[PDB]
């Protein structure tokens, strides 16, 4: 790797510092610098690792539903025909797509998960599983859908289980983990009434649990039940 | 598109 | 290159759809590969790869003030020495940057300029040569610095001269170059007040031009004029 | 920042 020869410590201070000037990409690969040294992460590692790449697949993700949108009004009747192009461009961004969630799934079989022991490395890195499996479901159309999409639900059912048994339903991991698992449900799942009962209930036993937390934490938990809130205003 | 969110970038 | 096989249609097809996207790195490319196809390029092409490469480079310049401005402020007396990382990567992002503006410079040199005959081409090119002369400008600061700027300097001259004979007071491009030959002078040449003078008399052969126009070329002159009255707002 | 402007971007 082209980060092989740099130190830990200086991987995550430019992280950092890629943070701050937008610069996604280069974040993205200081980080998977950092994982390979072989290191567990701490809790703020795992969150600049988080970022980076979320912000970098959701470049491409906008980019990919722009072409998307595109060729299907090609392909409807009265259309003219303008060649191979726009399927050629969609299947580029696509075909990277692909690649970055790959990494971050590779980052995550090795070996990220099988050293996480605690709840809350765990249910993070399976959390994230589940979300780039989703990120592979959202453009998959050939034999293996199906697979990706119960690989994504594997790893989310799995993060649900840690979390119930070892997390409150006020922790913003838990919190966050619930809401998108829903979203799988809503928009890739076809289950929009199994996503709407998980929005319901996770924001129900939010609510009763925000008496035990400080002023920090209830601001922290109310943020992301306003996104489940604002999922169910959608959904129903 | 539903809400998503990124617990990184929620704390970041 | 890497788009020697792809149809010269077919690249500014892409680039087309690739602005649709905002994916400008690949419109870059896309332009490049239609740039080296060697034929002259229309004034909508020319606009594509203005908008392209405009793009890429802002994204790297606003990037290079950020780490720019952390770096000046560990620098400054009672600051925490931290190494040099922040200095490496500044120096990274810098030398990509260098690295678009060279590839911009190349292709104007290599040889969009030579044959570019029509004051609306030529005009384009020249603005464009000293704008990424200016940008390589920005971040210099050893034994070429003046050099660099003087190069930016001839190529806005040489545009202004013939914009100045050849094309109407309120022709878009012509008020393009005059505005950005504007903050040339502000930013990069110390000369705050010929950036003033060209601004303000700019504007005013402008205006008494409008009368000339229609409905449509109107509201593109008039939008640039506004930005020189924002400058000189900015400057006065 | 003083004002600039790229034609292309103006056009496009
Ligand atoms: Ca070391
Ligand atoms: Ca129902
Ligand atoms: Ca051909
Ligand atoms: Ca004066
Ligand atoms: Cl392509
Ligand atoms: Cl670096
Ligand atoms: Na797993
Ligand atoms: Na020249």
């Amino acid at each position: 790797g082209a980060m092989g020869s740099m130190e830990r410590a200086s991987l995550i201070q430019k992280a950092k510092l890629a943070e701050q000037a937008e610069r996604y990409e280069d974040m993205a690969a200081f980080m998977k610098g950092a994982v390979e040294k072989g290191e567990e992460l701490s809790c703020e590692e795992r969150n600049l690792l988080s970022v980076a790449y979320k912000n970098v697949v959701g470049g491409q993700r906008a980019a990919w539903r722009v072409l998307s949108s595109i060729e299907q009004k090609s392909n409807e009747e009265g259309s003219e025909e303008k060649g191979p192009e726009v399927r050629e461009y969609r299947e580029k961004v696509e075909t990277e797509l692909q690649g970055v969630c790959d990494t971050v799934l590779g980052l995550l079989d090795s070996h990220l998960i099988k050293e996480a022991g605690d709840a809350e490395s765990r249910v993070f890195y399976l959390k994230m599983k589940g979300d780039y499996y989703r990120y592979l479901a959202e453009v998959a159309t050939g034999d293996d859908k199906k697979r990706i999409i119960d690989s994504a639900r594997s790893a989310y059912q799995e993060a649900m289980d840690i979390s119930k048994k070892e997390m409150p339903p006020t922790n913003p991991i838990r919190l966050g983990l619930a809401l998108n698992f829903s979203v799988f449900h809503y928009e890739i799942a076809n289950s929009p009434e199994e996503a709407i009962s998980l929005a319901k209930t996770t924001f129900d036993e939010a609510m009763a649990d925000l008496h035990t937390l400080s002023e920090d934490s209830y601001k922290d938990s109310t943020l992301i039940m306003q996104l489940l809130r604002d999922n169910l205003t959608l959904w129903t | 598109k539903s809400n998503s969110i990124s617990v990184g970038e929620f704390y970041r």
